[PDB]
DNA sequence: ACCACGCGGGCGGTAGCGTGCTTTTTTCGATCTTCC
DNA sequence: GGAAGATCGAAAAAAGCACGCTACCGCCCGCGTGGT
RNA sequence: UGGCGGUAGCGU
């Protein structure tokens, strides 16, 4: 009952509480619109870094 | 009148004023009519699966070669009838079987011609058939189909109140809504225009959709506005002109025609001024150039010389573009009409909002917003907008439907295609411009007239459609796929889709619900239900308050009163008693034509919009002779309201008094003497009452118990007259008459009377025999009577005397005080039978079986157990006994040697097989009554299984034996007669045996001719009939099918009796609801100067406050009925003479005022009459009609009769203490019923038990032995009285600490009251729920 | 996975994506994304290798 | 934690599936099919779709319906996720937190009892049999008459005088608390002295009634037992019909 | 008397569902018979209430649960906050008629600050004295009006409230103890009688009814041509 | 023909499925309006 | 004097919809395979 | 002896 797992994902996913709940974390932090990070996220657009 | 024979035993008192002219219909026939519209062949494909068949077949693939066509369908013989699908658990349905025609055309011809012709019969699933009863039989389960109250298709205009944009101003909307297809919406807007919405998405302009319809914007400018013409004349341009078009505009230039100045410039027109002009006919007049300005140009208008448009269509006009026009040559211009008051130009904005300009454009961007996200192209686009409304497939408008759409447009076509049409939207369009401007007025979505009802046949067809379709296209890609030579029907098509689609329908849909059977009543009410809930239908929590009240529409077609209480209130009703569904779907009710000031006997049945038209009288209105109206005024419901009207102006009245009501809430006497509420509360409860050991009929009545009584299916009617020649009572055998002989037959008819079989409320269903040897019978006359069923009448309670006074606050705020004898008669004793299934499959270890053995249980256990492994039938069974004996392998298995060595040796093969028989439950007692056996084949049957199939051969051979027993007396006596024409043979005959009868023969003859023939047609009928028994005894022995995995069902049914105890819930008919709260001795009960004492007590403090004063008058009426069956009984004591009974019950029969039923006692042969009279010796029943019922009067007359006070109030003594009581107290005789709340069945208590194995919290419920629930609000409480310590222990100690709960334990065992916290483990689990998402909780320890 | 070529004005792509057997386009916001004819010309020759995945 | 999504069995050969799990099956699934394709050097469209699976499926893990549509299973519903069933009527939070299941508890229906006290109401012998079990085994283990807590259950069982005297007297000052369903305000629980009767409904004080809103309609009751020291003091001083 | 009155005289007009009242109203007793007509035209109003009653007790449920919420972490842990800032209280009359006396509205609390006697400048009760039935009695025999009393949205406590404060524990003789929960009961003293309420979505000059004088606050005018007064503000 | 499992995922289709609430919060075409 | 901050209403997304209790039903992957 | 969904009912 207290022993918990883990999973090595192949690829960074990022968490929708922090993308989808109204304010997005991640918008407001990098001061983005949330559709862009939607795109991004998605496989829409490339970004610069 | 002639009476019936079962109502010539007991006759029931009519107080009934009014003259019935329509008898009350059938019940259930809004069930039954609608499933044979459902299976019955139809020449025109318009109902059934025949119109499903003709809208799916025919078929072409994508090659014109293949073809396929269905022919005809057929429903199969069902394998098993009612009773044994009820038995086995086997789903009741027929198989369904068509022809169909595959036709492989000639691929070389160019025309196509035929090139061959396969016909065959197909098996495409099993539908399921309907009782005769109005029920269906699922999984061997009774389930109920409900009528579902839905929007009917059509165009429906709506305008919200204003709160949308919090000005006042309407925005109006018009919906279109198909049977199947896409629902269309036109809307307006703050800024007046019109937007198209489809499946409710996003807004489009709606000129979008008129673009797309190959309309032009001049042609849409001349469809939706008026033309003005202004020409060029001579100077001044002038322009035709229409009086009318100048009202409530501003003269912003003088006007004049023939040098006559009308009104100058500045001033305000008048009405007179209209008139005026319209008298000089003016048709022409001067035109200021600026006017013209202000207009807008409809046609675009183009110069030869310039080659280009100076103006187009819809915009405004300027001084400089008349400059241009005038310049170019033109002369003749059309404007807009444009009247802010009576004309807007909506169509106008909203084509200038529009960004569309041709079709083209038009249909892309409606393709872009149906399908977003793929490739506008023009095909597509095509092909979706003629799919989307104009494709019969898609698009598809019922005849209901059509109806509505022809209605609400005015068209006089009723009747018209099922698909949308260019001119059907124009017109929408165009009644809702008009409703904007202020013509018309929107219509009522809570009228009964825009709502339908579907019955199970309609859904039903839905479903067979969507798997027919399903099959449909499954079957196309299999002919495309197969090779066409050697294809073949049967495996053409595959019955899976439909099959499940049917089966999903009658199982698991929200509307198919399990049936309840307390009584019959519950069972009537239950079948003629209509249920808003349902796919396509409102939510219980999106309700509103506008839906759940009573429209006016609803008089006579839902009753107001019979509704659920709670959240179910306004959406399930009942229908009327002479209700009934249109052929459309709309509810329509009888009423009597009134010509000329009198009411004729013909009947009309209108339905909710033609009863507004018209003017209706109410029910309750005095008629004289001839029908004329005694009253110079009548009340009258013309258009939804109740006003008085002259005599003459009159065009129907109310069928009867009854018509408002339901048939549960018509049961309640003295209806009209009771609140809507209680009246409400009362008919909902009615359905709840329980059977009781003896059905004792109420002695006040409103004499519909007979027509639900015969309507139900509980008891049994005689099909055909005839007399009884064998009554019993497990079977009834009926010899037939002459006059109704079938030819070709025996002649007697049998029926098997269920008995002690359990229903789905766990209650007692029990057929009683009725008629007695040698007693005459006619067709629809009741054999026997069912549950809760006297002498064929509706009987759901008994009389018991009941006196309104407090008792030393026993009755406390409507408690019930029950005195010891109702016990000691079980006057309220029930029979609860309750089922207990034993599984036996097969495990991977290997397969468990049924045995008497049974591991470390003493023999006493053993004992109630056969050798086989059950439980004896008959045997007194309590909590903690095996009923059936069953062990499975464990650990080890298939040592025979072993086990037979050891089967008493130390080692006793404990681990190799464990205990897994059905014990019964913790705190059920009873008795067993019945034992199933269901066996999957080729697995060796017990012996138990071969003793039930012995029993069901010996029912079925002695049914058969006695058919061939009359067949061949029957036969006999014909060869004995034929004989006798020949060779007499009498005195050797009557010494000779039959069958040597049949041996003897005759010389050569006609007569020896005759002979053989009879003697081949004799062996002919035995061998006939030993197919019959042979057939009877293979269905017998069939194999029952059971679920994969288990290979043995036993099933085991025990039978309680369940007497009355303190915590019953008991009532009466008036909605008085209480508890009963001490069985108190017959000695302490008060008794009256006779010595009698009462038997129920009621608190006079609940008649006032509820307005219940129909319980009193019944209570009254009661005790009248009961002193003149006491004086009946009395006189039947004396021994006296039969002509002192007949006047005795003729001066009683005949009391009333001038009430429509007689009674003549002289045809009665002298002998019916003392029948009569032991049947009126317990009371005297009374009808009392619901609205019509017996007067004060009447009742203070019929209280005279019998040595009874007038004023209904008797003089009583205290029991305990003999004193005068000092005010006189109400006593009578009331009909009680016994609600299905029994106290020992809400009994639960736990202190240690099973626990979640998620959250380690103790179980929910009764039968899974779980404690209370302490709820959100509870802790509140408790916080509020500042507890601590107890919350703890609630929160903590008693739910989720599991070492506090064993510490605690262990502490109270030593008797120490120590409580440790620990830890909750929810909380645990909590932290690791949020853990797990990603997200760190850890209890800070510093 | 299948490349599919095809010209969306003959067949359109809602044709395709109720074809039996195919799921459902791959795509890549609203509209379907489009395979450049480099990946493909790339990948019909030399794609395929002797290396095998499963151990 | 597996005990978290436990996989009960059916009693038929078959195990019922938790949401949680076939999520979890769907995630790994799909990441263990990125991996593989990954390793495949597959084409850069066929990488992106597979990660923009990948993500899609640990949004429906982590919270189903947010976006999208909501994965459904085999009863064409949306699954219960993770985040699913911590919020709302239904989450943890509401239903296991706030407000949970206790033992020493039973429910009947109320009848009037005339004679009680103010301080005193009528409980069925049964449920005070029943509910204070632990009481009468730890008095009969006392008294010495069972040696055992098995002795104990059995002369429970078997309905003995002397086990009725012992639950005579070990429940005579024991107070219990009678709550009605809709608690609006604290008096809608309160504390009451039992007094053993016959029959199977419970008795209530009739003045009591108005303070309850309670009705002999048939309305349902449920009793609690408090089963510490400080808990009985508790109920007698604080939440005694005498003391409100 | 209501139910009295429809039991033996005239049940009286009825109510479409809409709102607007019958022009014929119901004649018959309930002693009496009534028609089809009668019932079918009384059946609205219970209809009604009865749907009222259930759609309106889940929205009362709701609103105990938000109270019940914003106010479970208040409890006194304090005995006296030393502010000398109250409300001011006074008795509540609307019309030409008397809502709420001072005496009821002021009953077991304590005054802010001590009220003087009206127009002699003498202190009638203390500054920190609690206000039982005899201090309500004694300031009602001087005619006083307007008294400043300590309320809970001036407790200066954090954390909490302080037992002054808050006022007498509205169930016993005594002042409210240390650490009750007084915000869990006064959300349910809020939110209990929801279900009494009801969600159902349904002059030219000054006259006066009794004798006394007539004073003017926040007033500006001027004399008229014939002398009558008109306000200017 | 049944018995058992094993990788995948909305479905069946050569398309489209929905269709009677209220309140709060967020974003954006579009004005607008004020001015950098 | 045409752009940038204000905003303004209009559209779109999200969350909640009283508690206890009782009974019944149905369901607890799902179809496409592989050896026999 | 575990839950989910639907239906119906009881008490407010
Ligand atoms: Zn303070």
């Amino acid at each position: 009952r207290e022993r918990m797992g883990h999973i090595e994902l192949a690829s960074p996913t990022a968490h929708i509480w922090f993308l989808k709940s109204l304010p997005s974390r991640i918008g407001l932090l990098l001061d983005m619109p949330l559709r862009d990070i939607e795109r991004v996220l998605y496989f829409e657009s490339y970004v610069v870094i | 009148m002639v009476y019936s024979y079962t109502e010539k035993k007991r006759i029931r008192k009519d107080f009934g004023k009014r003259p019935q002219v329509l008898d009350v219909p059938y019940l259930l026939s809004i069930q039954l009519d609608s499933f044979q519209k459902f299976i019955e062949q139809d020449p025109e494909g318009q109902y059934g699966l025949e119109a499903a068949f003709r809208s799916v077949f025919p078929i072409q693939s994508y090659s014109g070669n293949s073809e396929l066509q269905y022919v005809s369908y057929r429903l199969g013989e069902p394998v098993f009838d009612v009773q044994e699908c009820q038995i086995r658990g086997v789903t009741y349905s027929a198989p369904l079987r068509v022809k169909l025609r595959l036709v492989i055309y000639e691929r070389e011809a160019p025309e196509g011609t035929v090139k061959d012709i396969k016909e065959q019969e197909v098996y495409m699933g099993e539908i399921p058939l309907m009782t005769d009863n109005g029920t269906f039989v699922i999984n061997g389960t009774e389930r109920v189909i409900v009528s579902q109250l839905h929007r009917s298709p059509g165009v429906f205009f709506d305008s919200d109140k204003g709160k949308t944009h919090s000005s006042g101003k309407v925005l109006y909307n018009a919906r279109i809504i198909p049977y199947r297809g896409s629902w269309l919406d036109f809307e307006f807007d703050p800024k007046d225009n019109l937007f198209v919405r489809i499946d409710r998405r996003r807004k489009l302009p709606a000129t979008i959709i008129l673009r797309a319809l190959n309309y032009t914007t001049e042609q849409i400018l001349d469809l939706f506005f008026e033309k003005v013409i202004f020409e060029i004349r001579d100077n001044k341009l002038q322009m035709e002109l229409v009086p009318e078009r100048l009202r409530g505009e501003t003269a912003s230039f003088d006007i004049e025609a023939n040098g006559k100045v009308y009104v100058e410039k500045g001033r305000r027109i008048t009405a007179r001024h209209i008139r005026q002009l319209e008298k000089d006919d003016v048709k022409l007049i001067e035109v200021p150039v600026e006017y013209i300005a202000g207009k807008v140009v409809a046609k675009d208008y183009i110069d030869e010389s310039t080659g280009e448009l100076i103006c187009a269509a819809n915009m405004e006009l300027s001084l400089d573009l008349l400059a241009k026009l005038s310049q170019s040559g033109h002369k003749r211009i059309e404007t807009l009409f444009t009247n802010d008051l009576d004309h807007g130009p909506y169509i106008s904005e909203t084509l200038r909002v529009d960004p569309t300009n041709d079709r083209l454009s038009a249909l892309v961007e409606i393709y872009r917003m149906m399908r977003p996200g793929e490739p506008p192209t023009r095909e597509a686009a095509e092909s979706l907008f003629e799919n989307l409304f104009f494709s019969e497939d898609r698009y598809d408008l019922s005849a209901v439907g059509r109806m509505k759409f022809n209605r609400s447009l005015l068209r006089e076509e009723i009747e018209g295609s099922g698909i949308l049409s260019k001119d059907d939207i124009i017109d929408v369009m165009k009644k809702l411009i008009d409703i904007r401007n202020g013509k018309g007025e929107v219509d009522d979505i809570d009228h009964l007239g825009n709502r339908r009802i579907r019955s199970v046949g309609e859904m039903a067809e839905n479903q067979f459609r969507v798997g027919l379709v399903r099959v449909e296209r499954a079957v196309k890609e299999r002919l495309s796929l197969g090779d066409l030579d050697t294809l073949m029907p049967q495996d053409m098509i595959n019955a899976k889709p439909i099959s499940a689609a049917v089966k999903e329908f009658f199982g698991s849909s929200q509307l198919s619900q399990f049936m309840d059977q307390n009584n019959p009543l519950s069972e009537i009410t239950h079948k003629r239900r209509i249920s808003a809930l349902g796919p396509g239908g409102l939510t219980r929590e999106r309700a509103g308050f506008e839906v759940r009240d009573v429209h006016p529409t609803h008089y006579g077609r839902v009753c107001p009163i019979e509704t659920p209480e709670g959240p179910n209130i306004g959406l399930i009703n009942s229908l009327s008693v002479y209700a009934q569904t249109n052929e459309y779907g709309f509810l329509e009710t009888p009423y009597r034509k009134v010509t000329d000031g009198v009411v004729t006997d013909e009947i009309h049945y209108l339905s909710a919009i033609e009863e507004g038209n018209y003017v209706i009288a109410q029910a309750n209105s005095n008629l004289d002779e001839e029908g004329h109206f005694v009253e110079d005024l009548v009340t009258c419901r013309s258009k939804g309201e109740s006003s008085l009207f002259s005599r003459d102006q009159v065009d129907y009245m109310d069928v009867s008094t009854q018509q408002v009501v339901s048939v549960g809430a018509s049961l309640i006497p003295f209806l009209e003497h009771d609140d809507a509420n209680r009246a409400l509360m009362g008919a909902n409860m009615q359905r709840q009452a329980v059977p009781t050991l003896r059905a004792d009929k109420p002695l006040v009545g409103t004499g519909m118990e007979r027509a639900v009584a015969v309507d139900s299916g509980v008891t049994a009617v005689a099909k055909r007259g005839g007399v009884v020649q064998y009554v019993d009572a497990s079977r009834i055998v009926i010899k037939v008459n002459e006059d109704e002989m079938y030819p070709g037959e025996a002649g007697i008819d049998i029926y098997n009377l269920t008995k002690y079989t359990r229903s789905n409320q766990n209650t007692c269903i029990n057929q009683m025999p009725c008629v007695s040897l040698g007693e005459p019978v006619e067709r629809g006359d009741v054999l026997a009577d069912g549950p809760s069923t006297d002498l064929g009448e509706l009987a759901l309670g008994q009389n018991m005397r009941v006196a309104f006074m407090p008792w030393n606050g026993y009755n406390f705020e409507d408690s019930i005080l029950v005195s010891e004898r109702v016990v000691q008669e079980d006057r309220f004793t029930t029979i609860h039978i309750q089922e207990l299934a034993c599984v036996s499959r097969d495990t991977k270890l290997g397969p468990e079986e049924i045995t008497a053995d049974i591991p470390n249980v003493g023999e006493a256990a053993l004992s109630k157990l056969d050798e086989s492994g059950i439980v004896y039938i008959g045997a007194e069974v309590t909590g903690g006994d095996i009923l059936v004996g069953k062990v499975t392998p464990k650990g080890e298995t298939q040592l025979t040697p072993e086990e037979k060595l050891l089967r008493a040796i130390f080692g006793e093969k404990a681990s190799d097989v464990k205990d897994s028989s059905l014990r019964v439950p913790n705190g059920v007692s009873g008795t067993v009554i019945d034992v199933q056996v269901f066996t999957r084949d080729g697995v060796e049957k017990d012996k138990r299984a071969l003793e039930i199939e012995e029993m069901q051969l010996k029912q079925a051979k002695k049914d058969l034996s006695e058919e061939l027993q009359i067949l061949e007396a029957g036969l006999f006596s014909r060869i004995r007669a034929v004989l006798v024409a020949g060779g007499v043979e009498a005195e050797k005959l009557d010494k000779l045996p039959r069958d040597r009868w049949l041996e003897l023969g005759l010389t050569d003859e006609e007569k020896q001719n005759q002979l053989e023939q009879l003697a081949e047609q004799y062996d002919e009928l035995k061998h006939e009939f030993e197919k019959k028994l042979e057939a009877k005894r293979r269905k017998i022995t069939q194999g029952d099918d059971l679920a994969p995995g288990v290979l043995k069902i036993v099933k085991v049914y025990l039978a309680v009796k369940r007497r009355i105890q303190p915590g019953d819930k008991m009532a009466g008919r008036h909605g008085n609801k209480g508890v009963i709260s001490k069985i108190n001795p017959i000695e302490d009960m008060p008794y009256d100067e006779n010595g009698t004492p009462v038997d129920i007590v009621l608190n006079p403090l609940g008649v006032p406050s509820r307005m219940n004063i129909g319980q009193i008058l019944e209570t009254h009426l009661g005790m009248a009925a009961k002193g003149i069956g006491d004086k009946i009984n009395a006189m039947l004591k004396q021994q006296q003479e039969v002509a002192k009974l007949r006047e005795f019950i003729q001066r009683a029969y005949d009391l009333g005022a001038d009430v429509r039923q007689k009674v003549d006692l002289s045809t009665f042969s002298d002998e019916e009459v003392m029948r009569l009279a032991e049947n009126l010796r317990k009371g005297m029943p009374i009808a009392t009609p619901v609205f019509d019922g017996a007067k004060e009067a009447e009742i203070k007359e019929l209280l005279k009769l019998g040595d009874l006070p007038t004023s209904g109030q008797i003089r009583l003594y205290d029991g305990r203490t003999g004193e005068q009581f000092e005010r006189p107290v109400t006593v009578g005789y009331m009909y009680m019923l016994k609600l299905n709340h029994l106290v020992d069945d809400k009994m639960h208590a736990r202190s240690t038990g099973s626990y979640s194995l998620v959250t380690q919290q103790p179980l929910g419920g009764k039968a899974q032995f779980g404690g209370q629930r302490f709820g959100e609000m509870e802790v509140w409480a408790l916080e509020a009285y500042g507890a601590a310590y107890t919350l703890q222990e609630m929160l903590t100690v008693k739910s989720d600490d599991v070492n506090g709960r064993t510490k605690m334990y262990k502490n109270i065992v030593d008797g120490n009251h120590q409580m440790e916290p620990g830890m909750p483990e929810s909380f645990n689990v909590l932290l690791k729920e949020i853990r797990s998402l990603g997200i760190n909780i850890e209890l800070e320890d510093e | 996975y299948l490349f599919v070529e095809f010209d969306p004005e003959v067949i359109h792509t809602t044709t395709i994506n109720a074809t039996r057997g195919v799921s459902h386009f791959v795509r890549f916001g609203a509209s379907p994304a489009i395979v450049p004819s480099a990946v493909i010309h790339q990948l019909s020759v030399y794609k395929p290798k002797d290396i095998v995945d499963p151990a | 934690p597996p005990d978290l999504r436990p996989l009960v069995p059916l009693d038929g050969g078959r195990f019922a599936t938790s949401d949680l799990n076939d999520l979890y099956r769907r995630v790994i699934n799909r990441n263990n099919r990125l991996k593989r394709l990954l390793d495949l050097a597959a084409p850069d469209i066929i990488v992106r779709n597979e990660k923009r699976m990948l993500q899609e499926a640990v949004d429906a893990l982590l919270d189903n319906g947010r976006r999208g549509r909501a994965i459904t299973g085999s009863n064409k519903r949306p699954l219960k996720s993770l985040a699913d069933m911590i919020k709302g009527k239904q989450g943890r939070f509401r239903q296991n937190l706030l407000g949970k299941r206790v033992d020493y508890s039973g429910r009947s229906v109320i009848t009037v009892g005339p004679y009680l006290r103010l301080h005193q109401c009528g409980l069925p012998k049964k449920m005070a049999l029943e509910l204070f079990k632990p009481f009468i085994y730890g008095k009969l283990e006392l008294r010495g008459l069972a040696t055992t807590i098995k002795a104990a259950k059995k002369m429970v069982e078997r309905e003995e005088a002397v086990v009725w005297d012992i639950l005579d007297e070990v429940i005579r000052e024991h107070p219990v608390l009678l709550n009605r369903a809709p608690t609006l305000h604290r008096l809608g629980i309160q504390a009451f002295e039992p007094v053993l009767i016959e029959g199977k409904a419970i008795q209530l004080h009739p003045l009591v009634c108005a303070a309850y809103n309670a009705d002999f309609d048939g309305d349902q009751m449920a009793v609690h037992v408090p089963l510490t020291l400080e808990a009985q003091l508790e109920a007698r001083a604080l939440m005694m019909s005498t003391n409100n | 008397a209501a139910q009295i009155r429809q039991l033996a005289g005239m049940r009286g007009l009825m109510a479409k569902p809409d709102g607007s009242i019958i022009e014929t109203p119901i004649t018959a007793n309930f002693r009496e018979g009534l028609n089809v007509l009668q019932y079918f035209i009384s059946t609205h109003g219970a209809r009604k209430g009865l749907a009222d009653t259930a759609l309106k007790t889940a929205n009362s449920g709701y609103l105990t649960r938000r109270l019940v919420d914003v106010a479970q972490d208040l409890v006194v842990t304090e005995d006296d906050c030393g502010t000398h800032e109250g409300i001011m209280m006074t008795p509540v009359i609307e019309g030409g008629d008397v809502k709420e006396p001072l005496r009821d509205r002021v009953l077991g609390r304590v005054t802010a600050e001590d009220v003087l006697k009206p127009g002699t400048a003498d202190i009638l009760v203390p500054r920190n004295t609690l206000l039982h039935e005899q201090w309500c009695d004694l300031l009602e025999e001087n005619s006083v009006d307007a008294v400043k009393v300590r309320s809970v949205v001036s407790c200066d406590t954090d954390f909490g409230v302080c037992a002054h404060c808050y006022g007498r524990d509205l169930a016993r003789g005594h002042i409210i103890n240390k650490g009750e929960a007084i915000g869990v009961i006064a959300a349910q003293s809020i939110g209990e009688p929801g279900t009494q309420l009801t969600m159902r979505t349904f002059e030219s000059s000054i006259q006066v009814k009794n004798k006394g004088s007539i004073k003017l606050s926040n007033v500006k005018s001027v004399v008229n041509s014939s002398g009558k007064l008109v306000i200017t503000s």
